[PDB]
């Protein structure tokens, strides 16, 4: 529809931002409040390349400023793909808290999702959530990115302990990036 | 001026007054027309028993006088 | 009504079971509190009021000392819970199953013997004087001033004594 | 069982209350939110660190001191005894006893703080 | 009163275990021994509360106070570890092996 | 419109009501309009009488009174202590120094208004301001908050 | 009689006192202020405290 | 039956503690030269309810280096050990008749102590732990000596209910036997109760807040309450101990509004008091109630012991 009204709208189409208020970081690292993660099928063929809340305003400002971006589709992707295990994972590990998977099927995954989004406040959860969580992030090939609107793509490695470090208790609060071992990445 | 005070002073005596009374008007009224048994040793508690037992109702203050002896 | 002696036992055990189990000495106060808490109840059940008031003030005032003394030198960076190492709360754990196990072990085979379940509740008191005035039990303890004046004495030189030997000592 | 129920629904009424305490207002809790306070800086070290006493002695003696406490409480049960004279006397000396403990204390600079 | 009595005996043994199975705080050692402490009051006095035994109800009180100097005396050695070390580590009081 | 507008906007009105007569500031000045903040404390004014106390410790605070000149060295205190103020918290520029950096706008350490370093509310003007302008900025505090429509916008989401 | 185990034992001292190593005075470090009543605004009195 | 009276105890208590900050605020700007606050409400009447709302609207802090559960645990401790105490009092009838009342009395107390010392302590932070530390000190001092105190006046006294208080003061006062320990009992109520010149743990000046500066809203709040109902209820524990109301068997509203009359008399004390007089020095707290008011102390437990057995007047045992 913005396509058919604004023939020369700059689509610019993120991939799940990770930051400071979001809700992807802090969500996966508020599953500590339960006994359990529940992934669907463990977390596995689920691959997901969060890009960074930083990244993605600049990649918007220089949308703004670009002559070369009017009427185009960006993907605004970070520069490495994990599964959803080793994302929560590494979250986990980050969070210095705890880890234990749960395999939960899709179907009661969306049924708890539902329950938790019938709520006349911000729901914790809700079905369209635990969906966009288990869709896979699919591989940005033709379209351009953040390094052609200028934006050099920041590593969850990197700018990960400016979210995670609220959520540790006060025996790991001063805790390093270097002990945290990152997450396995994969090509696919 | 320092009359102003007044008004929380008074609403703190209601509030000071209240618990006192109805204490000892809710005493009176569980045991009827009569102040709470104390039974601070064996044998007041025994009284009280004794009472209760006495009464035929399971109730120590229903009280029976002269009108059980013949 | 009549397992109430013995929920305050059990809960008893698990206080000093936290104690044995030794986190960091504020939650080995705070653990010893609440199990002379429990054991006031306990003699509170049982009889006098004041023998397990007594030992509350006591170990109230004990414990504030202990307090004060743990946040001076037996302090750590990090202070240690029962939930910080996974062996402690193992063993907190397999303490409460093991205690859980042998009372079940006590109900079945042995059958009376130290546990009894349906026996329960029915060998807390076992005689009173049902009419009679001067039976609390601080008389005894009054009695202390008039039948027992070695206790008495001996119990008034031990803390003497002990004010002189604290602060020689703690002369430095 | 009276006052059984009393200290329980004193329990169940704080509880309730920092309970809707906690769940009613809007949560948004940051990093420099839960920060813990120095004035307005950074906290040099952590407040688990070792603390010095300087009135350990005095807490000892407090120790000792309560325990005296725990022996003259039983004083207006003791009263009622038919043979006061001894009652009299062992009280007399069990405080005199204290008193006496005190003022040795008070001399050799016991009750005055460390440094 | 037998069950209240084997779990009190349980308590007693709990906290000995502790008082033997040392880790690295003096101070939990001493916390140990006031729940020994603790674990012989109560046990004495539920068997003069069911023995009705008035004459030895001083018993437990001269136990609460020699348990009392017990544990001051423990804490002013416990002063005197932390002055000469910084701290009170069982592993650091061990220089008397030679 | 809808009953249940009515009642979302009665409740709008009694918490409005709740945090403007229950205003705790923190115990924060940096100078001589600072001074006249103690002496809007003082009897003549009677902040206490308005319902408005000072809380030392910025937990308990509710606004914080920017009473004075904000310096380089003093804008990561300031901003630490807002933000460990809980989150109904409003901020009262005082003072041509805290609103725009006033008699030492052109120095290289002076921040050049506080509203660099923190959300301000509402800015009182003057050097100093006198006690009846930090009084009149308070009220008009409170009826800024008296506008609030928390539960209302809730509602309409 | 030495061995593996005793071989790194050494006689005690004379006088049984044992040369420690000075261990080092942990004092508290606190920020007296800014934000502080008694601080007058602006001071941080930067406090190196023994108890 | 005895639900309603546990209500008609417990909530006017609370409705009492809140007129009780309202009047402090009050009574401190009349002799502070100010009105203090009369425009929430008609005379400031409505004040303490928008505090209390504001409070439980405010956010809670849960900070990261804190100790969550005694956090948590602390204030709703102190609350409720506050109405435990509130609850055996006779007025002249208590609602809970105990026989060992102010040993019941000391214990809570002394867990309202553990209450401040937990929640300086798991809020981890060194203004809270020099909170904790001065209330470790204050209560020594004030513990030991209020201790003999009570036991002085109760052996006057002869048992420790009290409704035996109220029999035993059924014709004059003991502050006419006993006024001295009345006066070493008054300060200990006040370091007790963490009032002026012996608060010292909510340290205004010295620290900022003491051991509640990171406590906020709610659990503030629950403290607030519990220190403003322990000062209520101290001095209707002075007042039932030391100046006896009178006591009429056909009507004991004379006796509630005598007790009344003068709790608000003795609260009112308490905040005369804090606008008077500067704060102490935590030592000097420790080293007056252990060098001037203990050896007097004892002097006097001396003299009571010896007392009725010179003048033939030893207390009846019920
Ligand atoms: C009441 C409120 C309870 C919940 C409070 C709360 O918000 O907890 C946060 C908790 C979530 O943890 P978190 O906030 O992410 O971690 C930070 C906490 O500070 C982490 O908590 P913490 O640092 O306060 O440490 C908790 C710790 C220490 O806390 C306690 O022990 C509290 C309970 C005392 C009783 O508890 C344990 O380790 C488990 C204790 C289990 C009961 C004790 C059993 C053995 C002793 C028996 C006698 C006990 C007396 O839920
Ligand atoms: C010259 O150099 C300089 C300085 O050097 C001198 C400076 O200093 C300096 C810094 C300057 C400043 C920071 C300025 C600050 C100003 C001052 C220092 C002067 C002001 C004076 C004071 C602060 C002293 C105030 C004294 C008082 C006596 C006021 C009283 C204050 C109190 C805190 C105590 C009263 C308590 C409260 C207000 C809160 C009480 C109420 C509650 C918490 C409510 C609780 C109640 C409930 C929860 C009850 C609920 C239960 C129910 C049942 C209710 C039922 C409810 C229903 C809805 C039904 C600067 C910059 C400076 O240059
Ligand atoms: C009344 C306040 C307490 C409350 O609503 O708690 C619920 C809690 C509050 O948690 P919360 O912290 O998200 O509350 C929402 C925010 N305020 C406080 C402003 C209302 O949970 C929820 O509201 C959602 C949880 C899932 C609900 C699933 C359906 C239940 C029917
Ligand atoms: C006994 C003493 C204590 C008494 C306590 C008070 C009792 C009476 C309380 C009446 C008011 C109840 C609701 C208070 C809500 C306070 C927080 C608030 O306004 O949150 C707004 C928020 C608004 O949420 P939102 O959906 O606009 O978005 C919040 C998130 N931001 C702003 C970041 C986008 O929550 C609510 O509106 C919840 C309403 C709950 C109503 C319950 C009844
Ligand atoms: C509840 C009933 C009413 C109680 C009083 C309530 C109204 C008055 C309240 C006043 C405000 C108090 C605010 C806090 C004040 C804190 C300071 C303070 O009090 O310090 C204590 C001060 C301390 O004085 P000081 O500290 O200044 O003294 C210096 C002492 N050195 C040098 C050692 C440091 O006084 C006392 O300790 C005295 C306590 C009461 C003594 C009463 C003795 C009466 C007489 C006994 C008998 C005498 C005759 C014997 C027989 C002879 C036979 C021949
Ligand atoms: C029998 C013994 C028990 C009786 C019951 C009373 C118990 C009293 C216990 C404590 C007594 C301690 C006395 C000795 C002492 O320590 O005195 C110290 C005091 C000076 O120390 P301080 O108060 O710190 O002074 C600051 C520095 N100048 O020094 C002084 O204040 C000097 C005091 C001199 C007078 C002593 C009392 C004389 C009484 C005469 C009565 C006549 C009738
Ligand atoms: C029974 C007697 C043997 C118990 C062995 C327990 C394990 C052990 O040896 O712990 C040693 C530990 C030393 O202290 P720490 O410094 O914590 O040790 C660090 C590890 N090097 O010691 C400690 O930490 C002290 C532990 C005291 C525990 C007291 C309570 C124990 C409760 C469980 C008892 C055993 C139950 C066994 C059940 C088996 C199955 C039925
Ligand atoms: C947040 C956690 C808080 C944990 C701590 C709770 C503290 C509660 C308040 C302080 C209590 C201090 C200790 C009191 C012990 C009992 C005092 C006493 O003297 O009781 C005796 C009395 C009757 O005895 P007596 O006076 O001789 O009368 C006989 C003839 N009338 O009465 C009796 O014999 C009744 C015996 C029972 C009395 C105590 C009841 C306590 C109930 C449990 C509270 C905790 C529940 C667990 C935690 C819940 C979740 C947090
Ligand atoms: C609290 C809320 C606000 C206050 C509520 C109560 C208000 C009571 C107002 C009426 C008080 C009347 C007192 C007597 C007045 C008449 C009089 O003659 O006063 C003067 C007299 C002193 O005169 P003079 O001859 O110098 O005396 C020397 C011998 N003493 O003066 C006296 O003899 C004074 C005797 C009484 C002293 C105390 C009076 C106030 C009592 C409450 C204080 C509350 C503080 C908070
Ligand atoms: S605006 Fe003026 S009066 Fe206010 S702080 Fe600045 S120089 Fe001082």
């Amino acid at each position: 529809e913005v396509r058919s009204v604004f023939p020369e709208a700059i689509i610019i189409r993120p991939s799940d931002i990770f930051g400071r208020e979001d809700r992807f970081l802090n969500h996966f690292a508020n599953y500590r409040w339960f006994l359990a993660v529940p992934l669907v099928s463990l977390g596995f063929k689920t691959v997901k390349q969060p890009v960074y809340v930083a990244d993605v305003s600049k990649g918007i400002v220089n949308a703004t400023k670009d002559p070369d971006a009017v009427g185009k589709t960006f993907a605004f992707t970070g520069p490495n793909r994990y599964l959803l295990f080793h994302l929560v994972k590494y979250i986990f590990g980050m969070t210095h808290r705890t880890f234990i998977p749960y395999p939960l099927p899709l179907f009661v995954y969306s049924w708890i999702g539902k329950l938790f989004g019938l709520s006349p406040f911000e729901p914790w959860t809700t079905k369209d959530k635990v969906e966009r969580i288990h869709i896979s992030d699919v591989m940005p090939t033709d379209l351009p990115g953040l390094e052609d609107l200028g934006v050099q793509p920041t590593p969850l490695e990197l700018k990960s302990i400016e979210v995670l470090r609220r959520h540790r208790t006060y025996r790991w609060l001063s805790s390093e990036i270097e002990e945290t071992k990152p997450a396995k990445t994969v090509n696919y | 001026m320092w009359f102003e005070i007044l008004p929380g002073l008074a609403i703190m005596g209601v509030c000071l007054v209240i618990p006192g009374v109805s204490t000892a008007y809710i005493h009176k009224f569980t045991n009827g027309g009569k102040e709470k048994r104390v039974a601070r040793v064996q044998y007041q508690w025994y009284l009280m028993e004794r009472d209760r037992r006495i009464s035929g109702v399971n109730r120590y203050y229903v009280s029976k006088g002269l009108e059980n002896i013949d | 009504m009549n397992n109430y002696i013995f929920v305050l036992s059990s809960l008893f055990l698990v206080g000093c079971l936290g104690l044995a189990l030794k986190p960091s000495p504020i939650y080995g106060g705070l653990g010893l509190i609440v199990s002379g808490f429990v054991g006031c109840l306990m003699v509170l059940g049982f009889g006098g009021s004041f023998l397990g008031l007594m030992v509350f003030l006591i170990y109230l005032g004990g414990m504030l000392v202990v307090f004060g003394y743990t946040t001076a030198m037996a302090t750590e960076e990090y202070p240690e819970t029962w939930g910080s190492n996974w062996l402690i709360l193992g063993f907190l754990v397999l303490g409460v199953i093991m205690e859980v196990f042998l009372i079940c072990v006590l109900n079945y085979y042995d059958e009376v013997g130290v546990i009894n379940l349906d026996g329960l509740g029915d060998w807390l008191m076992y005689e009173v004087d049902d009419v009679g005035v001067m039976l609390e039990g601080g008389i005894g303890v009054a009695a202390m001033y008039s039948c027992a004046t070695w206790m008495m004495v001996v119990a008034g030189w031990s803390l003497f004594a002990g004010i002189f030997i604290i602060i020689e000592i703690t002369r430095d | 069982m009276n006052l059984y129920t009393v200290i329980f629904i004193n329990i169940l009424l704080s509880l309730t209350l920092i309970l809707v305490a906690f769940w009613l207002p809007q949560m948004n809790l940051y990093s420099e939110k839960a920060n813990p306070y120095e004035c307005g800086f950074d906290p040099t070290s952590s407040a688990r660190l070792p603390f010095s006493m300087k009135f350990f002695l005095v807490a000892i003696t407090f120790l000792l001191f309560d325990l005296e406490i725990a022996l003259l409480l039983p004083l207006p049960w003791a009263i009622q005894t038919i043979k006061t004279s001894t009652m009299m006397i062992m009280a007399f000396i069990l405080v005199t006893i204290l008193s006496l403990g005190l003022a040795y204390e008070w001399t050799q600079k016991g009750l005055e703080w460390t440094e | 009163m037998p069950s209240t009595f084997f779990n009190l005996t349980m308590a007693f043994s709990l906290s000995l275990l502790g008082t033997l199975m040392f880790r690295s705080h003096l101070m939990s050692t001493l916390l140990c021994l006031e729940g020994m402490v603790l674990s012989l009051f109560i046990m004495t006095s539920v068997t003069s509360l069911n023995s009705n035994s008035m004459s030895s109800m001083p018993i437990p009180i001269t136990i609460l106070v020699f348990a009392a100097c017990e544990a001051a005396v423990g804490l002013a050695l416990l002063v005197k570890v932390s002055n000469t070390y910084g701290t009170d580590y069982v592993q650091n009081l061990n220089l008397l092996q030679c | 419109r809808s009953r249940a507008e009515y009642v979302v906007t009665k409740l709008d009105d009694l918490i409005n009501w709740a945090r403007r007569s229950s205003l705790w500031p923190m115990t924060f000045g940096l100078a001589c309009c600072a001074v006249e903040m103690m002496h809007m404390a003082a009897p003549r004014y009677d902040m206490d009488r308005f319902g408005v106390v000072f809380r030392a410790s910025p937990r308990q605070a509710d606004v914080m009174i920017v009473a004075g000149t904000l310096t380089n060295k003093m804008a990561p205190a300031l901003r630490k202590v807002y933000d460990q103020m809980p989150e109904p918290r409003y901020v009262v520029s005082m003072g041509s120094c805290a609103n725009g950096g006033g008699y030492y706008h052109y120095s290289y350490s002076v921040v050049r208004g506080c509203d660099r370093i923190v959300p301000v509310d509402i800015y009182v003007p003057g050097c100093p301001p006198t006690a009846e302008a930090l009084l009149y900025g308070i009220l008009q505090l409170q009826r800024k908050i008296k506008r609030e429509q928390k539960l209302k916008i809730w509602y309409r989401r | 009689y030495p061995s593996k185990e005793t071989a790194h034992w050494k006689p005690p001292p004379w006088n049984d006192v044992d040369i420690l190593k000075e261990k080092a005075v942990t004092n508290m470090t606190l920020n007296f202020g800014p934000q502080h009543p008694a601080a007058h605004g602006v001071l941080r009195l930067v406090l190196e405290l023994s108890g | 039956m005895f639900f309603i009276n546990i209500l008609t105890l417990l909530v006017p208590i609370l409705i009492a503690m809140a007129f009780l900050t309202l009047v402090e605020r009050k009574i401190l700007g009349y002799m502070q030269l100010r009105k203090g606050p009369n425009i929430v409400g008609p005379y400031g009447i409505l004040q303490p309810f928008a505090d209390a709302m504001k409070l439980f609207m405010k956010e809670p802090m849960r900070p990261l280096t804190t100790s969550m559960s005694l956090f948590i645990i602390a204030p709703t401790l102190s609350l409720t050990l506050a109405l435990s105490l509130w609850v055996p009092l006779p007025m002249p009838h208590p609602l809970i008749n105990l026989n060992l009342g102010i040993l019941f009395i000391l214990a809570t107390s002394s867990l309202s102590v553990y209450s401040i010392l937990w929640s300086g302590w798991a809020s981890n932070s060194k203004y809270s732990l020099f909170g904790a530390l001065r209330a470790v000190a204050q209560t020594i001092s004030y513990e030991v000596t209020m201790a003999i105190i009570l036991l002085s006046v109760l052996l006057m006294n002869g048992s420790y209910s009290l409704q035996t208080l109220i029999t035993t003061q059924e014709h004059m006062w003991l502050l006419l036997p006993a006024w001295p320990m009345a006066m070493m009992w008054f300060i200990s109520t006040l370091a007790e109760t963490n009032r002026a010149p012996f608060d010292l743990t909510e340290g205004e000046s010295e620290l900022v807040s003491g051991f509640n500066v990171e406590y906020a809203a709610g659990p503030f709040a629950l403290f607030f309450m519990a220190e403003y109902t322990n000062i209520i209820l101290m001095n209707a524990l002075t007042t039932i101990i030391f100046l006896g109301p009178l006591y009429y068997i056909n009507l004991p509203e004379l006796y509630s509004t005598n007790f009344m009359m003068e709790a608000l008399l003795l609260s009112s004390t308490f905040l005369w008091i804090r606008a008077s007089y500067p704060r102490f020095r935590y030592d000097q707290l420790m080293h007056l109630l252990w060098k001037n008011f203990l050896p007097l102390t004892l002097a006097l437990c001396m003299w009571h012991i010896s007392l009725p057995i010179f003048t033939a007047g030893v207390p009846p045992y019920m």
